[PDB]
């Protein structure tokens, strides 16, 4: 795809996008690859990772949501649109989009489009709402109305498929053809009404089902197996870490660019023991006035340099113009 | 595993099994052999399926009646769970017992 | 501002000294080390009422606590002076005598590597109880003589620098003042520097209070306003494993760590005995292209 | 009972910390962070709200991530309106990570969130680092549904091929994606995902991710880095730097191009090659030669001496007050055993001790 | 009302119809939702296909809300016989039965959520006549009802679901389990043993 | 100015693609 090193090296419209809004980037730019004359692909061979990084910010959308539903129109009610949620309605909706390309430029401006569709009964249909005769709906709109029955149809068609035989509702009714028992009461059935006709509740109950059955097929987009989930894993043997050992063994050469025996060693500890038990004077430590003068000169020569050092251990203000 | 009952060696097709299990075998293979009916529950949460079909298939293998099993769920999904683990559970034996023995499973339905 | 505790690591040990003596024309200098660390603790309880000491010596066997002397009266010091000093050098003393003592007795053991880095951890542990037990700061110095020429330092490393983060966590800033030959230790010198130490190496022995009470003598409450006197500069480099000689820039095992200056004999690291993947270390064995 | 109560829990905590094996740890890791800011972390669950405290916390990890680990990369992402949003790209520099960090705060969170959207992120990032550095993501979710565009189990075996690992750190319970997620991608492993059940739980959950994490036999990346041990300069007179072209006092100088640098450990502008000091190699040292824990002694037997042998403390007089270590078989104090394994990482016994 | 609105932002929603090929395709929307994080809610009858054979564990089967006791149509002509017959010949309270019949439905939809011992859910029963009926669940699952759970209200079982949910989502320890819930060769042969 | 900085660059791009095409 395009996030690849080749791709993205090629990729000059990309390069010009991010180079025109970045400052800094644009300077430096503008000094090696205009009048130094660096190659524009080296250059860009060294930062991939902007151009990735500026790509994948345009470059991922956001996932399916019934947009229909968030739409709370709020006499005059001002209902708020945005773009992307405009854009969002032709995504979960395609009959939205056929009436809408086909008459914005040829015979009204899109806002009243949007007017007419909202006030109109298939706003209302695409929405889990009963359509209630009693409303006006809108002219234009109406006549979709036979267009979105038979996508209705073609959509049922799409997500109509043969099921795993474990969760294959179809067949456990048709495990015995030939079941003639007492009917169910009307608790159990649709509900009707005096006429006998449908009341349009089960109308709504699926289109709930079939929006949410788009919207997953939609994630599995172009971008045996029972025997794994009836298995109880609980009784299973636990997980077991395969992780690595290491014993390091730790001898290396000492680096590279007068020795006393014990009968000296013992002399020595028996002199420091002779001198310790028989007096030991803090006085004596006072320098002889002969050593102090160099000691301290010693140590103010490491001083002044240290200090001369420590004094320039936002950039510092500079004297040039 | 492979444990003993008083005098039936059983095959559970899991390195562990829970006390259920056990005590639901034992009294399974109590109703088989003083003869009669019976009626069990056992919790959901507990292997069920896996313990019917381990001890009904040993009590068939290894006593010389050789007694069949019938095996009745209430819808056409329960009968593959059923021999789902029916395979799984033959296919543990073979692997165990080092050969196939002798056995025919099949389900049952519509022709629909 | 506060009080500060001061815990001296003192490395004592009959090989090392006796050297020292032999080289130079000084014998028993130790006595005269003794008697300015003597002065140079009782200098630490004059700065303020208090401030406590600690003492640790590093023996050819082991470490022992001269101060505070563990739980289980000659006259080596005159009972003229201060109450608090005498409770403290009094101590110090006696514990020096028995050490030596016991070292004496033990003149014949064999002990080949040094104890500096156990009693620096014993230290930095001692700091840690006086830190949370009862507000205090720390202070560690290690008076190590280095004439006596050391077997091999490399053991000395995975320690040494691991007592150094430890340091830089406490804010336990170690001084180290070296008595030898040797003008520069690569390890001490690191632990000075990295842990905001002061790094002081002297060939005399005589006149070493002047240097104690003028460079180590800075409290951990005003090290912000005082330049170091340090004048050596270290580089934070490590030798090689198989080469010992140091390294600016090489190779390095991603599994163990361990530098290299060169490749590896046999193309498998000689720490951790992992293998390299011939295709991957022959691209560092590659050479620099240029037009033919 | 009551004293008797915290002791065993204290041996309770010591017997997941007996079983200490040099497990191969890869120390140069390429870390990145996800947290997530969405409508689902406005609760008040963790005062104030869990978008405050994970970033407060999150700032903290940054801190003791680099510290632990000075020779790793971090990056920080964002979930935000179901888009995952960029504000930190892969790098050494500790500071920067902090400075968006900060910014964050004052955002306030919204939308929904979308794992594939940040792991997809994740993987761009992580595509350009060496084939020596362990892939790692740290997720922490917060919602209890994740809304995608695409299909997560494809992204989830994209990561198992680029050997990505991912750890997910949850607010209110298990999700079954996020578990796969986890599992599928630890070689199997079930406890890279964690729930919190307090706040005090939630600050352990980072630390504990600050260590590097354990390498699979199976997983074999062994190889040789080119590095350099640069020397440190003072100048008289500021210059100009080579990573950021601004005027500097001081500032090492590479071994390979001579070419300065501002701070460390970064790899070189100029050579493309890590520069780093010998203490940033000797702050992992602990993680290749772990300290064996120390045993309480039992009271039958009779003790060596009274005292510490580290800190000279008195060992109060039932139970045994004392650690020893077999290495050196030396007692010690019970406030020494957990400095010497947590701060310290050496045993002084064992170095005192002559061999 | 305005109700499924607030459900559809966190969870989809997934109906069962009187069609039995739509509702395995729901079902399949339901399973996928549920495995890829993004969350899918299922309306069904307790009477229905859904409750005769479909299981829910794992992430399938987290909570399970009884939206009132599956009690069968009183004034049904077939129901009213049965019980007459019931009273008079195998001496059966007609009350009785209609709980027995209403009770071992929602007992049946609750059995469903657990295959093993390492999955959980959350069982609520929302209804007033559900209090008395405690005696009449499976003993497995009254032996979990606490007495403090028999009349709850929606924030209190809200709070308790969120404290159960955040507990069982945490590493269960081995040695609490191990030979008290799970039983290996050697701890089936103690058990023997011992009994012997 | 920085708009010169985009001119030209614009006008860079602009021959760069009637370079290129
Ligand atoms: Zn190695
Ligand atoms: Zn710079
Ligand atoms: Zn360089
Ligand atoms: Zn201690
Ligand atoms: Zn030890």
């Amino acid at each position: 795809d395009s996030l690849s090193k080749e791709k993205l090296l090629t990729n000059l419209k990309l390069q010009q996008s991010l180079l025109k809004g970045n400052k800094v980037l644009m300077k430096v730019f503008q000094e090696t690859v205009i009048n130094a004359g660096l190659p524009p692909s080296e250059f860009w061979s060294t930062r991939i990772p902007l151009l990735r990084a500026f790509a994948l910010s345009t470059s991922q959308k956001v996932g399916p949501y019934n947009v229909l539903s968030t739409i709370k129109p709020v006499n005059k009610v001002n209902v708020n649109l945005s773009r992307e949620k405009i854009l969002n309605i032709f995504e979960n909706y395609p009959i939205v989009k056929k009436a809408y390309t086909d008459n914005v430029p040829k015979n009204f401006k899109e806002p009243e489009f949007w007017a007419r569709f909202f006030s109109s009964k298939l706003f209302r249909k695409l929405r889990g709402e009963k359509i209630m005769q009693n409303d006006r709906g809108d002219v234009i709109i109406d006549r979709y109305l036979t267009l979105d029955q038979e996508f209705d149809r073609k959509d049922d068609d799409m997500l109509l498929h043969p099921v795993k035989k474990i969760i294959d509702l179809d067949g456990n009714i048709q495990d015995d053809p030939v079941v003639r028992g007492n009917r169910p009461d009307f608790t159990m059935q649709p509900g009707v009404d005096i006429n006998g006709n449908s009341d349009g509740t089960v109308d709504i109950l699926k289109g709930m089902n079939r929006l949410s059955e788009k919207m997953i097929m939609a994630l599995k987009n172009e971008y045996n197996d029972e025997r794994n989930e009836l298995k109880i894993d609980d009784l299973n043997e636990s997980y077991k870490t395969n992780y690595a050992i290491i014993h390091l063994k730790r001898n290396a050469h000492e680096k590279t660019t007068l020795k006393v025996s014990n009968q000296q060693m013992l002399q020595q500890l028996s002199l420091v023991m002779d001198n310790l038990i028989n007096k030991l004077d803090l006085n004596q430590v006072v320098p002889n006035n002969e050593v102090s003068n160099k000691i301290n000169k010693r140590v103010i020569t490491a001083i002044k340099i240290n200090a001369k050092q420590a004094k320039h251990n936002l950039e510092v203000k500079s004297t040039l113009p | 595993m492979k444990f003993y009952i008083d005098d039936l060696p059983v095959l559970f097709p899991y390195p562990k099994i829970y006390p259920e299990q056990y005590n639901y075998m034992c009294d399974i293979k109590k109703t088989l052999d003083v003869g009669g009916n019976s009626i069990l529950e056992m919790p959901s949460g507990t292997g069920k399926t896996v313990s019917l079909l381990s001890l009904t298939i040993a009590y068939q293998m290894h006593y010389p009646e050789h007694r069949k099993i019938i095996y009745c769920s209430r819808t056409m999904s329960e009968i593959e769970k059923a021999l789902v683990e029916l395979e799984n559970l033959m296919d543990y034996r073979t692997k165990e017992l080092g050969y196939q023995e002798d056995f025919r499973g099949l389900g049952l339905t519509s022709r629909k | 501002e506060s009080p500060s505790l001061l815990t001296v690591i003192i490395e004592i040990a009959p090989k090392l000294w006796t050297t020292f003596d032999e080289e130079g024309n000084e014998k028993g200098s130790i006595i005269k080390v003794l008697e300015a660390l003597i002065v140079f603790l009782n200098a630490h309880l004059a700065f303020n009422s208090a401030n406590k000491v600690a003492v640790i010596a590093a023996y050819s066997q082991g470490i022992k606590y001269l101060y505070p002397e563990s739980t289980s009266d000659l006259k080596i010091i005159n009972s003229d002076m201060y109450r608090r000093f005498r409770n403290v050098d009094e101590t110090l003393v006696e514990e020096i005598y028995k050490l030596f003592e016991l070292e004496k007795k033990q003149i014949e053991q064999n002990s080949q590597r040094s104890t500096l880095a156990g009693a620096m951890s014993a230290g930095l542990t001692y700091v840690n109880r006086i830190s949370k037990e009862s507000s205090l700061k720390s202070r560690l110095l290690v008076l190590t003589c280095g004439s006596g020429s050391s077997k091999d330092e490399i053991f000395q490393y995975i320690p040494i620098m691991n007592c150094i983060f430890s340091a830089t966590k406490m804010k336990c800033p170690i001084d180290v003042v070296k008595i030898g030959g040797s003008k520069e230790s690569t390890f001490l010198q690191q632990t000075t520097d990295a842990t905001n130490g002061v790094y002081l190496h002297v060939e005399s022995t005589e006149g070493l209070i002047q240097y104690l009470a003028t460079a180590m003598f800075i409290d951990p409450s005003l090290r912000p306003i005082i330049v170091k006197p340090n004048h050596g500069s270290v580089d934070f480099r490590t030798s090689c494993y198989l080469t010992g000689r140091v390294v600016a820039v090489g190779f390095i095992c991603s599994v163990c760590l361990c530098v290299l200056s060169i490749i590896p004999p046999g193309n498998k690291c000689p720490a951790c005995d992992s293998q390299f993947d011939e295709h991957v270390i022959a691209k560092l064995k590659r050479k620099p292209v240029v037009p033919r | 009972a009551s004293l008797v109560a915290s002791i065993v829990e204290a041996r309770k905590k010591r017997t997941a910390k007996k079983n200490i094996t040099p497990y191969q740890r890869g120390i140069i890791r390429s870390l990145i962070l996800t947290l997530d800011c969405s409508e689902a972390m406005l609760e008040k669950d963790l005062r104030p709200n869990r978008h405050a405290m994970i970033i407060q916390y999150a700032i903290d990890f940054v801190h003791e991530f680099f510290d632990q680990n000075p020779i790793s990369q971090m990056g920080i992402i964002i979930m935000r309106n179901g888009l995952a949003q960029l504000v930190s790209q892969v790098s050494g520099n500790p500071q920067d990570h902090i400075d968006a960090l900060k910014s964050i705060r004052k955002q306030e969170p919204k939308g929904n969130p979308s794992l594939q959207n940040a792991l997809e992120m994740a993987r761009g990032l992580l595509l350009p680092v060496p084939a020596h550095c362990t892939r790692e993501v740290l997720i922490v979710f917060g919602s209890l549904s994740t809304t995608d565009p695409g299909d997560i189990h494809q992204t989830i075996d994209s990561l198992v091929s680029e050997k990505i690992r991912v750890k997910v750190l949850g607010l209110s319970a298990q999700v079954a994606i996020c578990k796969e997620l986890c599992k599928a991608t630890n070689y199997g492993d079930e406890s890279f995902y964690k729930i919190l059940l307090d706040e005090t739980h939630l600050k352990e959950l980072f630390n504990e991710a600050v260590t590097p994490l354990p390498v699979n036999k199976i997983n074999k990346g062994f190889t040789l880095v080119k590095m350099g041990f640069p020397t440190r300069i003072f100048e008289d007179t500021p210059t100009f730097c080579s990573c950021h072209s601004k005027l500097v006092y001081g500032g090492y100088f590479c071994p390979n191009c001579h070419s300065k640098v501002c701070s460390l450990p970064t790899v070189c502008p100029c050579c493309d090659l890590m520069l780093i000091l010998s203490t940033h190699l000797a702050r992992s040292y602990h993680h290749l030669m772990p300290l064996k824990t120390f045993a309480e002694v039992p009271t039958t037997e009779k003790f060596r001496s009274e005292d510490c042998f580290s800190c000279q403390s008195r060992f109060p007089i039932l139970t045994s007050s004392r650690y020893r270590c077999e290495d050196c078989k030396q007692e010690f104090c019970v406030d020494c055993d957990v400095f010497i394994h947590e701060i310290l990482h050496n045993c002084p016994g064992c170095e005192s001790k002559p061999v | 009302m305005g109700i499924l609105d607030e459900v559809w932002k966190h969870k989809l929603i997934l109906v069962e119809t009187p069609d039995a090929q739509e509702t395995s395709l729901a079902l399949e929307t339901y399973r996928k939702a549920c495995s890829n994080g993004r969350g899918a809610i299922l309306l069904s009858v307790a009477r229905g296909k859904v409750s005769e054979g479909i299981d829910f564990d794992h992430q399938y089967g987290r909570t399970v809300l009884m939206i009132g006791i599956p009690f069968q149509y009183t004034e049904s002509r077939i129901l009213k016989a049965r019980l007459e017959f019931m009273r008079e010949n195998y001496r059966i309270r007609e009350n009785d039965f209609l709980s027995f019949d209403a009770m071992r439905h929602a007992a049946q939809c609750l059995g469903r959520v657990l295959r093993g011992k390492d999955d959980y859910g959350v069982m609520v029963l929302a209804d007033r006549r559900f209090s008395r009926k405690r005696s009449q669940l499976p003993k497995w699952i009254a032996q979990g009802l606490s007495d403090a759970d028999l009349n709850l209200s929606t924030d209190m079982a809200i709070s308790n679901t969120k404290q159960f949910l955040r507990t069982m989502a945490q590493p269960t320890d081995p040695k609490d389990q191990e030979g008290v819930s799970v039983w290996s060769y050697e701890d089936l042969i103690k058990h023997q043993n011992s009994r012997k | 100015e920085e708009r010169e900085n985009e001119k030209t660059l614009n006008d860079y791009y602009a021959a760069l693609a009637k370079k290129q095409a």
